[PDB]
RNA sequence: AACGAGACUCUGGCAUGCUAACUAGUUACGCGACCCCCGAGCGGUCGGCGUCCCCCAACUUCUUAGAGGGACAAGUGGCGU
């Protein structure tokens, strides 16, 4: 939220989702601990290995 | 012995054929210098190669053009081409194979079809839409 | 007892090394030929920094180029290539003396007389042919010929003997006499076709191959089946030595470099590992030539290299 | 390095990305360096394959929209050499450093989407990719200029480099950055 | 006299055309006319782009129609007569053939 | 087993290999003529710029059209029974 801006890495990519395949599903690692994994939906069009900037990690994901 | 061999280029239909002669300095495109021609923005692209490989490979040759097709853009790449690859074929004939590899290798670094030639072509029109593939408006009721 | 040591290698090509072969005027050159069509003249070093350099590449034929051969005078060089025709090179720059046009199909295997005026191909026209070397046929042999393609065809000296070597895929290899071109005789005992043959320098005998899987001896006097050994399970090429008398035998995984005297095997080169899945891990050889020195051998794989050895005592 | 390319007056070195995030989807040094951004290209026919052309090119090929400015891309080139110039004399920085500073700027870090649920309309939030960030970021900015000079005095120059200024700056006076900060003011909502 | 003739044939069909040029050089060939060989020229389209229907209704339609011509000529300078004999003999499919008086 | 599918035909992208060219070009001089010192030099001479001159010159890269060759998931690494 409020909380310093965080940056987390792609591991690995799980699939496309949305009602037109619009979003993606994709497991990322945290970097700054890999214990630290969340499930993520991001709207762009993803690879592998790529660093993503989340403003928050107070929100956990599985589906929309 | 009299060292002349040619080269051609392409970018859609736009031939550039340039011979390579033994000489110095004094390359030309139409019978012009090529440090003009006119469309002038795109100056800075078909001295790239001279700029880019220094005059010390341009040491010894006079490298003339002739052209046709193409538009403004087309030729400018066609020309560009063929220049480049003459100066290859030159070292690869009559000096040596180690001469010409180290030129080879300077190029396809940037390579920007310093070597190859676009396959890309016009598709033709076929009916019921203008274009290749545009079609006209479809109405319901 | 005598052993090898991986030299060097050589880099050039973008496909396979076809074949090999070795100027005795300079043992400072040596010439190849490959699967990406063109012929590779060489500057060689011994040095480390390099085992040597291309020095030109000669150019013209539209498909692979097979098999090569150097000239006695060593400033010429003739080729056999799989567009069905032979060309005449002056080996300096290029500028092809001749261009030799005959053959409905392929020319597999070309050869260049001590003579310098008699030049034969095999082809799979299933046609031996004589050759003036002005590029026009001296004569064509098409009757008694093989009914398969004619796979290598070789000059033997010419010391009182008029005889040269043919061998098909017809499992036969048929001698023929020079300016009366009968069938001087026909060999048997190749199970499966024959890739190759070549003779002694000495001139007292004919190593041949195939796919036999068992290298056979025949004499270059009369045809006799001298001995056989087993090994060889692909014969791609054969070459005497000359200051031992061996035979070194191209196999795809390995090379058996063989004493006939009596009948060992000296070494088996193999290279080095290479980790691969399923399994890819040899490259196939298919060429080698000896030195004029007999000290060092090359060989062409197809790999794309050139691999250099020695011999040691 | 011995050789190297200017744009025929600027350096393409001293050119720093400010992000690990964004570092490798900014083409500009690595070997991207070009006198000018004319090219042939290859922009398609692999996904992967729009990152590895210069952010300067694709600046060239983004401005040239609205039916009339298209296959008038020489023209486009005109604009560009004017816009830098102004740039430079303007700040004081290499042009180039203030183009990478307004593209990591303006990049917008969340966005909402759509889902269908009771037939009625609900919004998720949803994060981006990097070369989301570069494609929204390169569009954004380009479109104040474009709809500034649309019955000014001002010419289309003036318009644009006055905007990459703006952008590179934190100061929030541009179309780029206010445009930025009312998607993430969506995203918190139906976050 | 010696006089420069030229032969050009012309045809519809490839093949049909290309093997009677073959005999008209090798008769002249045979008698060592010093002839000269086949100058292929551009083959020329007639194209027909019309309407698929009779009287519209439906999609519309065209239809590319295509029929290729083909010339090509050969130069001979020799007799008038063994030309006029040579030129008559071993044609037999549709293939036409035109003769002139003298060429520069 | 059959039809449709693909296969096929036409078209486009790859040949300094082959075949041959005053109704297609190039190169090479010979040039003589014009031109300017335009370049080294001096304005001479040598070279550059195109046209007429060109040949019973040389050649076919560029233009042309025929026969052929080339591409197969072929090779390598993953994955799949």
């Amino acid at each position: 939220r409020v909380q310093p801006i965080k940056l987390a890495r792609v591991t690995k990519v799980l699939g496309r989702t949305g009602s037109q395949g619009q979003c993606t599903q994709v497991r990322v690692e945290f970097m700054d601990d890999t214990s630290r994994s969340i499930i993520r939906n991001v709207k762009g069009p993803v690879r592998e290995g790529d660093v993503l900037t989340l403003l928050e990690s107070e929100r956990e994901a599985r589906r929309l | 012995p009299l060292q002349s061999v040619q080269v051609f280029g392409r970018k859609k239909t736009a031939t550039a054929v340039a011979h390579c002669k033994r000489g110095n300095g004094l390359i030309k495109v139409n019978g012009r210098p090529l440090e003009m021609i006119e469309p002038r923005t795109l100056q800075y692209k078909l001295l790239e190669p001279v700029l880019l490989l220094g005059k010390e490979r341009f040491a010894g040759v006079d490298i003339r053009v002739r052209v046709k097709g193409g538009g403004h853009v087309a030729q400018i790449y066609a020309i560009r081409q063929s220049i480049s690859k003459a100066l290859v074929a030159y070292y690869q004939k009559y000096v040596d194979e180690a001469s010409k590899k180290e030129i080879k290798d300077i190029l396809i670094q940037y390579d920007r079809t310093l070597l190859v030639a676009d396959p890309r072509r016009c598709e033709s029109k076929k009916f019921g839409g203008p274009g290749a593939r545009a079609r006209y408006q479809k109405s319901y009721r | 007892t005598e052993q090898m040591t991986l030299r060097g290698t050589l880099k050039g090509h973008n496909g396979w090394v076809t074949q090999i072969a070795t100027t005795p005027q300079f043992p400072d050159m040596i010439l190849s030929a490959s699967r990406d069509k063109t012929i590779i003249m060489w500057k060689l070093t011994r040095d480390e920094t390099n085992y040597g350099i291309p020095q030109r590449a000669l150019r013209g034929h539209s498909h692979f180029v097979s098999d090569v051969v150097i000239s006695s005078d060593g400033q010429f060089a003739l080729s056999g290539s799989w567009d069905g025709t032979l060309r005449l090179w002056d080996l300096t720059t290029g500028t092809t003396t001749r261009r030799f046009v005959g053959h409905t199909k392929d020319v597999l295997s070309v050869a260049f007389s001590s003579d310098n005026r008699q030049i034969v191909s095999g082809s799979r026209d299933k046609t031996i042919k004589l050759w003036n070397t002005l590029g026009v046929c001296k004569y064509t042999v098409q009757d008694e010929s093989h009914s398969e393609w004619v796979s290598c065809v070789r000059f033997s000296p010419n010391s009182s003997n008029p005889i040269i070597v043919s061998c098909g895929w017809d499992k036969l290899v048929k001698v023929w006499n020079l300016a009366n071109c009968k069938l001087k005789t026909n060999h048997i005992g190749h199970t499966g076709y024959l890739n190759t043959v070549t003779v002694s320098p000495d001139g007292s005998l004919c190593a041949s191959g195939g796919k036999d899987g068992q290298a056979m001896l025949w004499d270059l006097n009369e045809g006799k089946h001298l001995y056989t050994l087993d090994g060889g399970d692909i014969i791609n090429a054969l070459c005497f030595s000359p200051n031992r008398y061996w035979l070194c035998a191209a196999t795809g995984p390995s090379i058996k470099i063989w004493d006939l005297e009596g009948k060992i095997i000296v070494d088996e080169l193999k290279q080095e590992v290479i980790s691969t899945s399923s399994k890819a891990e040899p490259p196939q050889c298919t060429s080698l030539a000896w030195s004029a020195d007999g000290q060092t051998l090359f060989a062409g794989y197809t790999d794309n290299l050139v691999r250099v050895w020695q011999v040691t005592i | 390095t011995p050789d190297i390319k200017l744009f025929g007056k600027w350096s393409t070195d001293d050119v720093q990305i400010n992000d690990i995030s964004l570092q490798d989807y900014i083409a500009v040094k690595e070997k991207y360096a070009k006198y000018l951004p004319h090219s042939a290209g290859r922009y398609a026919a692999k996904r992967f394959r729009k990152a590895q052309c210069p952010i300067v090119e694709r600046l060239t090929n983004s401005m040239m929209m609205h039916g009339r400015n298209n296959g008038k891309k020489l023209m486009t080139v005109r604009i560009v050499k004017h816009a830098f110039e102004i740039i430079h004399l303007l700040t004081g920085e290499n042009p180039l450093q203030v183009l990478v500073n307004a593209i990591i700027n303006s990049g917008p870090r969340e966005d909402s989407t759509r889902i269908g649920r009771a037939g009625t309309v609900r919004r998720q939030a949803v994060d981006v990719s990097p070369l989301r960030r570069v494609n929204q970021a390169i569009w954004l900015l380009c479109t104040g200029a474009r709809e500034a000079a649309f019955r000014n005095i001002k010419t289309i120059a003036e318009c644009l480099a006055d905007e990459l200024i703006n952008a590179a700056k934190g100061s929030s006076n541009s179309y780029a950055i206010k445009k930025k900060d009312e998607l993430e003011r969506v995203a918190k909502s139906n976050r | 006299a010696i006089h420069r003739i030229r032969i050009t044939l012309t045809s519809r069909n490839v093949k049909s055309l290309e093997k009677v040029c073959a005999d008209l050089i090798r008769g002249a060939k045979e008698k060592n006319l010093k002839v000269k060989g086949p100058v292929r020229m551009p083959t020329k389209t007639l194209r027909i782009t019309t309407r698929k229907t009779p009287c519209g209704e439906g999609s519309k339609t065209w239809d590319r129609f295509q029929m290729r011509i083909h010339k090509r000529l050969i130069d001979l300078h020799s007799p008038s007569e063994i030309v006029k004999q040579i030129t008559s003999i071993s044609i037999e499919p549709g293939v036409e053939v035109e003769v002139t008086i003298a060429d520069a």
